[PDB]
């Protein structure tokens, strides 16, 4: 679940730090631009993930309540449909 | 009607008596369906009442 | 309320580092990586705190998260579904009441015994 993404992000950060710190004396302008674009994309993804986490934490109990209500409504609708089908088949 | 299953129809077996029995069974089935839809679907007396009405009609 | 303040500070620091490193950065750009790691750790801690309750996480949550939007659209859809379910329940109750009225009328017009039973004995 979250462990897979955490390990992937850690490996990516380690590889980026190793590529940017060890071989810094062998980087060109286009390489720096590509690294800046990758960092901007990573920052946008992190901002989106933080916004999603905030939206999930501000309505954590509300999400569970809405899920329970939706499940109860779906169960009631399924029971009603089954009763109607049984009545139609019997009549 | 008095042997094999629940005894509901009397020994008269009149057309009017059979119609009244079918109407009472339909009313009981409707009440059970309303109770199941209103309170909880944990009641299965509707199907049993329908099967009993079908057996009485047969 | 210290986790949200720290997350906001880390986000502001990352934004400032991105705006300052818009030029050709010759020095080691470690501040942006540190801010990103701190934000990832804070998000992981928040996810672990939310999962500590051990709720039944369905597949729709991950799908809506990967979709790139918030769960507010799902909340509006659930509210609309609840309104539609209430309307359908009201219609079904009206149909059941009409069927009961028709059955009572047929009983009164066919056999008064069942009508008297339902009206006084029940």
């Amino acid at each position: 679940r979250l462990s897979t993404l955490i390990e992937f992000l850690l490996h990516r950060a380690y590889s980026e730090l190793m590529v940017l710190t060890d071989l810094l004396p062998r980087k060109s302008d286009v390489e720096r631009k590509i690294e800046i674009v990758q960092f901007a994309s990573r920052t946008r993804q992190l901002f989106v993930r933080l916004l999603a986490l905030v939206k999930w934490a501000n309505d954590a109990g509300k999400v569970e309540k809405c899920a329970m209500i939706s499940s109860f409504l779906d169960q009631q609708a399924i029971l009603f449909v089954d009763t109607a089908d049984r009545l139609a088949s019997l009549a | 009607e008095s042997q094999g299953i629940e005894r509901l129809h009397p020994m008269q077996f009149d057309h009017k008596k059979e119609l009244r029995k079918l109407n009472m069974s339909i009313l009981i089935n409707f009440l059970d369906l309303l109770d199941i839809l209103i309170r909880s679907p944990g009641s299965i007396k509707r199907e049993e009442k329908l099967e009993d009405l079908k057996l009485l009609f047969v | 309320h210290l986790e949200e303040h720290l997350e906001k500070f880390v986000e502001n620091i990352r934004q400032l580092g991105i705006i300052v490193s818009d030029f050709q950065p010759s020095s080691q750009a470690g501040l942006s990586q540190k801010l990103n790691f701190i934000v990832t750790g804070l998000q992981d801690i928040d996810k672990c705190r939310q999962q500590l309750h051990d709720i039944t996480v369905p597949l729709e949550v991950f799908e809506y998260i990967d979709q790139g939007r918030n769960p507010q659209l799902y909340t509006k859809e659930c509210l609309e579904r609840a309104l539609a379910k209430n309307e359908q329940v009201k219609g079904k109750i009206d149909t059941m009441k009409k069927f009961k009225s028709l059955l009572i009328q047929e009983l009164s017009k066919v056999f008064p015994e069942d009508m008297a039973k339902y009206r006084s004995i029940r």
